[PDB]
């Protein structure tokens, strides 16, 4: 019944703007303490800001990382809750989740799938997609997704048949982008008899690439 | 079933009852956060440094911060301090038995 | 304030086995702690709360324990499902500080790394770069290092390498290693070897190709 759904998430230049929301149900919203955490890529957790219930007069506190740069709010008509980011800084890059309190602000009992913040000058940038074939039992093939910008881009391999055997390796960054690679390992006798394809999808920038690996 | 250490301020709803049987009732709200918690109370010498009375409620514990909690202890003879939740903002009440 | 501090860091322990992660605070919380599990690209979940309970959903074999500044998190006969990060928090006055986190990996058998190497796309090398790939798939323990070998000499700059997570079907580890040179240096060499040492063999796995 519980669920809390972020939305907002995206590429900010530092300095700007952002609103998060996280729209809640299956409770008594009014209840309940709501609270935001972020997680930098590869980093611990951290609480930002609370919200009290009805009771207590919705009441907020801060973390010194976020006061006096962030506000949080909440819709008590429409059960939504609110992150409002100004003055935003690259080490506010970071997934932010919204969450619920189980007893009276404490135990984040609830949390929310969270949201993605890039605060960076960079631009966004679609990929260059290259097939990593065999030198030319078992065959592994490879597909390098190289300079893109923002973060993620989607790769499957033959549209999802093939996912048993697949790698895919996290994104560095390299040249002031993204750089990923990812191997699929098949029978010797699955290919080239049959067509192995790459797909790369970079929502950002609205691409989608097929490279089909050929031999060599 | 495990609750946590009330960690805010308490208020004294209404003047301090006194038992025929050398007791104290006081009757506490919560105004702070962790509801259901425990109710951190002591009664100490006016020095802060030794344990002088004795408390008869069993696990002071607020339900929900909405509804008031009553409190019964038997203070020693002579002055004494109850102590009422952590600091910052402890209820520090001087009491004369 | 107060600060958390987890430990280990980090530990591999094997299905079955019963494992214990601590979480101490700088100062006096009395019970005021939550243990959280976050897996691989998941959100955070509540494990315990009020140091002792289990929260909704659970299972029985976890155990938190402890009161003041000292706190453990027992996993009793642990499963392939409980692996992943582990934080501590505690609730006394705001800031609400999380543990460093503690990382539970899956302890399994030796296994020895696929390794596959692979030439730059003739594609790429129209843009001036040339990257030079190897696949060290599937191995075991997490320990490995690569060695990137030019017409016999080692190379270190131009080196970006990249780990997956432990593998969710047979537990094991997987590298990717990338030399990034210019196309005309590229060109200037004939000899290409990524070199793999780990535990499960005295001498190096060598892959090699010639342009």
């Amino acid at each position: 019944e519980v669920k809390l759904v972020e939305s907002g998430g995206g590429l900010v230049q530092p300095g700007g703007s952002l609103s998060l929301s996280c729209a809640a149900s299956g409770f008594t919203f009014t209840d309940y303490y709501m609270t935001w955490v972020r997680q930098p890529p590869g980093k611990a957790l951290e609480w930002l800001a609370l919200i009290r219930n009805k009771a207590s007069g919705y009441t907020t506190e801060y973390s010194a990382s976020v006061k006096g740069r962030f506000t949080i709010s909440r819709d008590n008509s429409q059960s939504i809750l609110y992150l409002q980011m100004n003055a935003l800084r690259a080490e506010d890059s970071a997934t932010y989740y919204c969450t619920r309190a189980k007893w009276d602000g404490h135990y984040f009992d609830y949390w929310g799938q969270g949201t993605t913040l890039t605060v960076s000058s960079a631009k966004t940038t679609a990929p260059s997609v290259y097939p990593l074939a065999p030198v030319c039992s078992s065959v592994t093939l490879g597909c390098l997704v190289k300079g893109y910008f923002p973060e993620p881009v989607t790769l499957t391999w033959n549209s999802g048949s093939l996912s048993s055997g697949v790698h895919t390796f996290p994104a560095v960054l390299q040249s002031d982008l993204y750089t990923l690679s990812s191997s699929v390992t098949v029978t010797s006798s699955t290919w080239p008899s049959q067509s192995i394809t790459c797909n790369v999808a970079h929502p950002a920038s609205s691409t989608k690439v097929d490279k089909k690996i050929e031999p060599r | 079933m495990s609750y946590s250490m009330c960690t805010g301020k308490f208020k004294v709803v209404k003047e301090i009852a006194e038992t025929q049987h050398g007791t104290i009732v006081i009757r506490v709200q919560y105004e702070g956060d962790g509801s259901p918690c425990k109710i951190p109370f002591e009664i100490m010498d006016l020095e802060k440094r030794h344990v002088l009375g004795r408390l008869i409620t069993v696990n002071p514990i607020v339900t929900e911060k909405d509804s008031p909690v009553n409190i019964e202890a038997e203070p020693p003879f002579g002055d004494s301090y109850i102590i009422i939740g952590v600091e910052p903002g402890q209820l520090k009440l001087n009491w004369f038995k | 304030d107060i600060q958390m501090t987890q430990s280990p860091a980090s530990l591999s322990v094997s299905v079955g086995e019963t494992v214990t992660i601590t979480c101490r605070a700088t100062k006096n919380i009395y019970n005021n702690l939550a243990w959280y599990q976050q897996k691989q690209g998941r959100s955070p979940q509540l494990l315990v709360y009020a140091a002792t309970n289990l929260a909704d959903g659970v299972p029985s074999r976890f155990s938190g324990s402890g009161s003041g500044t000292q706190f453990s998190l027992r996993i009793n006969s642990l499963q392939s499902e409980d692996f992943g990060n582990y934080y501590c928090q505690h609730f006394w006055h705001t800031p609400w500080t999380f543990g460093g986190g503690t990382k539970l990996e899956i302890k399994r058998a030796d296994a020895a790394p696929t390794v596959s190497i692979f030439p730059p796309s003739s594609e790429q090398l129209t843009s001036g770069g040339a990257s030079v790939v190897c696949f060290l798939n599937n191995f075991y323990p997490k320990d490995i290092n690569v060695k990137w070998k030019i017409d016999g000499s080692e190379r270190q700059n131009g080196v970006l390498n990249s780990w997956t997570d432990q593998d969710s079907k047979d537990s094991t580890y997987s590298m990717s290693s990338t030399l990034t040179l210019t196309k005309d240096e590229y060109e200037r060499h004939n000899s290409y070897t990524c070199e793999a040492t780990h535990k499960t063999s005295t001498s190096p796995i060598v892959k090699s190709f010639n342009r």
